[PDB]
């Protein structure tokens, strides 16, 4: 078993009031079973796509959510992931850096 | 497309045989070799994939793939090995195997201090019917066709006995007509002629 | 394993007939094969797993299909004279060694009384030829036998011998007038003249004929010619 | 240089019926086709735009690939549990690799073909593509039947030839996409860590791929130890980001500079802020 | 192009 690595991020610069993507990034994780949501102020989003299923080198699998947005001040977003070795599930917030 | 070599080939002698097919379509990255006996279903020997040779027991085989010429042989031959020889391949995307034209293959076995001779043979007596062989020949002498209309006469043939550690060939000629004569019936004898003519 | 149903089958011009194709191994290809010699061994229709079949060389006057993975039938709608020929079935997987079953021998004729079974008859050795060579020739004939359906094997005291044996590789038309001949065939049994001159040893050439079907109509007086065996038997004497 | 890239993964599922196959292909940073048993139509799917162009055909002719070999994987499942006579009530993982490396002659540099079990390298294809590697005791009894099968002749066949001829075809059709390269857009930013601490992050997006050198110097030290990375992330467009961020102590950020290398760039760029 | 020449089994 391994433990998943989480990224949250946008795919361009976060602007406020402009259309953008948010993107969770999990990696180094096994195995394959896993439950990723994506949260605006706490709520699931629905019509959230995600890529297809791979993994690395070192057998580690890897996936990518995606949404399309719009950020404000206002808002919060955050990944919730939940995995087998995850006693309970990791929160994220998106952080601008 | 695959065009395979056709043409008919004897080596009397256990020594090389050698035959090769050729391709058209160059994309295939699967060939094979079968062996088929009179009557019987084909049966592989070997297969090959990659460009270097391949060593099998009796057998090898190699691929230059730019040539394309596939070829298979064996080190030294045997009466047995002598059957109908088909290359096939199958390309690497629809998965078809398609075979070419068989090559027959002829073993002419060695006679040691052959005597060769005709004979004719009384039938059992509701069979009606009477026939004349010839027998215990070089390998090398070939069966012609009957010239008569009503003389039937069949090809050469070999068997083998192990219990007496001898092989021999063979060939059998009849006629339904009335004035057949061994002498007569084998028209076309074209042999040395030693050659025993009993009654 | 391979199995092909029919091994022999014999319908006359414009009447469908489907040969059945079983296999065990599970594997995800099939072909169709048909070799008459012309040109060696060419491909019909071959289908790659269930319910998908794509065409061959000769794929004209030929319908396939494929509702089991491991059952792919073969049906002529219309019977030819050009149809006449040695149908194989093969399967493997893609890449692999090619499984075929023993082979379907099929042949068309324009009429069902054409069909004869042969006429069989073992001729005895010379005493010439015990005495010059000191080994027998004994000669088994079949004659007047349409078509080429037939296979032979010598019995000595009631066991199929296979050591001094020979049988002519293909039949010989008695007649060559290429619409319709019958053919003849023979074999030789060579053994030492010392085992022939003992009256207890009992040699018996055997012909297996494999003829019309039952369920095929028969009017003419002649006995039908159904898949039969005859055998001709003889002694040693002297 | 170039690859093409070949992912099966097989989760074998207890008491819910078969097993669910998901396979995907890269060249090399990007995604081309990907299929999946589970899915509502079981068909290879493009992700690429120079394969929707690919004749119908092909995509049959892929399916067909795909669903066999998702039989053959799921008899794999049941083969392995058999080897390691494990309950039938327990989940299990196997992973499949396979590859192809272009050399800078325009042929064949490397092959790799290698199964995994439960996150665990079970076997691996020896780069001679003539022998195998078995990991335990139960992957020498694979080992034994392929050897046997002469399967490695099979898998060279593969790797030495059709590969090779599709990851050329691949990128001739689309050259403008896959030999094409986006060199990085960067910038170097800062925070407060403290009232005498502050953190320098530098940042490099859109590059095409994702194989990217980010480092830290101090006027000369390059020391790992204390740069703090993160793995190179896919923006979603085929373009993948990357920062790395050093803590350093007010007035001497005069003295750090960053340090990125990729094939875009002609020569390495040295950023400060 | 899928390595599906071959049973890989196991």
């Amino acid at each position: 078993q391994r433990t998943p690595k989480i990224q949250v991020y946008s795919r361009h610069p976060a602007e406020n009031g402009k259309s953008n993507f948010l993107n969770c990034y999990v990696s180094g994780f096994h195995p394959s079973d896993i439950e990723v949501d994506l949260l605006k102020n706490g709520e699931r989003i629905e019509k959230v796509e995600h890529s297809d299923l791979s993994f690395s080198k070192d057998w580690s699998f890897y996936l990518l959510y995606y949404t399309e947005f719009t950020p404000t001040e206002k808002d919060e977003y955050a990944c919730r992931v939940n995995h087998v070795t995850l006693s309970q599930p990791k929160i994220v917030k998106w952080d601008r850096d | 497309e695959v065009e395979q070599n056709s043409g008919p080939l004897s080596v009397p002698e256990g020594a090389i045989a050698s035959l090769n097919c050729t391709y058209s379509d160059r994309g295939s990255q699967s060939f094979f070799w079968y062996r088929q006996y009179s009557g019987k279903s084909p049966e592989l020997i070997m297969f090959i994939y990659s460009n270097g040779d391949k060593e099998d027991g009796r057998f090898t085989a190699q691929l230059n793939k730019a040539s394309q010429y596939v070829s298979l042989l064996i080190r030294d031959s045997q009466p047995s090995d002598s059957a109908t020889y088909l290359c096939a391949a199958a390309m690497d995307s629809s998965y078809k195997l398609i075979f070419g034209s068989g090559t027959r293959l002829l073993v002419r076995p060695d006679i040691q201090n052959p005597d060769p001779a005709v004979y004719q043979l009384r039938d059992s007596k509701s069979s009606d019917k009477s026939v004349c062989l010839f027998t215990d020949f070089d390998s090398q002498t070939n069966v012609s066709q009957s010239k008569d209309s009503d003389v039937y006469i069949t090809d050469k043939c070999v068997l083998d006995m192990r219990s007496m550690d001898f092989k021999s060939n063979s060939a059998v000629a009849w006629s339904n007509k009335s004035d057949f004569a061994c002498a007569n019936a084998f028209n076309n004898s074209i042999i040395p002629e030693d050659t025993f003519f009993p009654s | 394993g391979i199995t092909q149903s029919p091994r022999y089958k014999i319908t006359e011009t414009g009447r469908q007939v489907t040969l059945m194709c079983h296999q065990t191994w599970s594997h995800s290809y099939m072909f169709w094969y048909r070799q008459d010699l012309g040109h060696g061994l060419r491909l019909i229709y071959y289908s790659a797993a269930a319910d998908i079949t794509d065409k061959g060389e000769v794929p004209d006057g030929y319908v396939v299909s494929r509702s089991k993975t491991e059952n792919f039938p073969l049906t002529l709608e219309s019977a030819t004279r050009s149809q006449t020929s040695v149908y194989f079935c093969a399967s493997s997987d893609p890449g692999t060694e090619a499984f075929f079953g023993q082979g379907t021998r099929l042949t068309v004729v324009e009429d069902l009384r054409n069909v004869f079974p042969p006429e069989v008859a073992v001729f005895e050795p010379s005493e010439a030829e015990i005495s010059h060579t000191q080994k027998a020739t004994l000669v088994c004939l079949a004659t007047g036998f349409y078509p080429d359906h037939v296979e032979l094997s010598w019995w000595v005291n009631g066991k199929e011998v296979h050591s001094g044996v020979c049988t002519d590789p293909q039949p010989l038309k008695e007649q060559p007038a290429l619409n319709d001949s019958r053919y003849a065939l023979s074999s030789r049994l060579r053994v030492s003249a010392t085992f022939w001159q003992n009256p207890r040893n009992h040699f018996r050439c055997q012909v297996q004929f494999y003829g019309l079907s039952e369920n095929d109509e028969w009017t003419q007086d002649r006995a039908k010619p159904v898949t039969q065996i005859v055998s001709a038997e003889a002694w040693g004497r002297a | 240089s170039h690859s093409m890239r070949y992912f099966y993964t097989a989760v074998s599922r207890p008491g819910r019926g078969e097993p669910r196959f998901i396979a995907v292909g890269y060249v090399d940073d990007t995604q081309f086709v990907q299929f999946d048993s589970d899915a509502a139509s079981p068909r290879g799917e493009p992700r690429a735009p120079w394969v929707e162009q690919e004749g119908p055909e092909y995509w049959d002719r892929e399916t067909q690939k795909y669903k066999r070999q998702a039989q053959t994987d799921r008899v794999s499942l049941r083969n392995l549990r058999g080897y390691y006579n494990q309950s039938e009530a327990g989940s299990h993982t196997l992973q499949r690799m396979y590859g192809c490396d272009l050399g800078p002659d325009g042929r064949l540099l490397r092959g790799y073909n290698q199964f995994a079990y439960d996150g665990k390298d079970y076997i691996a294809l020896n780069e001679d593509l003539r022998s195998w590697t078995a990991a335990d005791k139960a992957a020498q009894i694979t080992q034994r039947k392929w050897e046997a099968a002469r399967e490695a002749e099979q898998r060279r066949a593969y790797l030495e030839g059709t590969c090779v001829e599709w990851l050329r075809r691949y990128l001739e059709n689309g050259k403008k996409t896959l030999q094409r390269a986006e060199h990085p857009k960067t910038h170097v930013t800062h925070h407060p860590v403290s009232d005498h601490e502050a953190t320098l992050r530098c940042w490099a997006l859109g590059f095409y791929p994702a194989e990217i050198t980010l480092t830290w110097q101090r006027d000369g030290e390059d020391q790992t130890q204390d740069t703090e990375l993160v793995e190179t992330r896919p923006a979603g467009d085929g373009t993948f980001q990357k920062w790395a961020a050093v803590v350093v102590p007010s007035g001497e950020e005069q003295r750090y500079t960053c340090h990125v290398q990729h094939e875009g760039l002609p020569e390495p760029l040295t950023l400060r802020w | 192009g899928a390595d599906g020449v071959g049973k890989s089994a196991l």
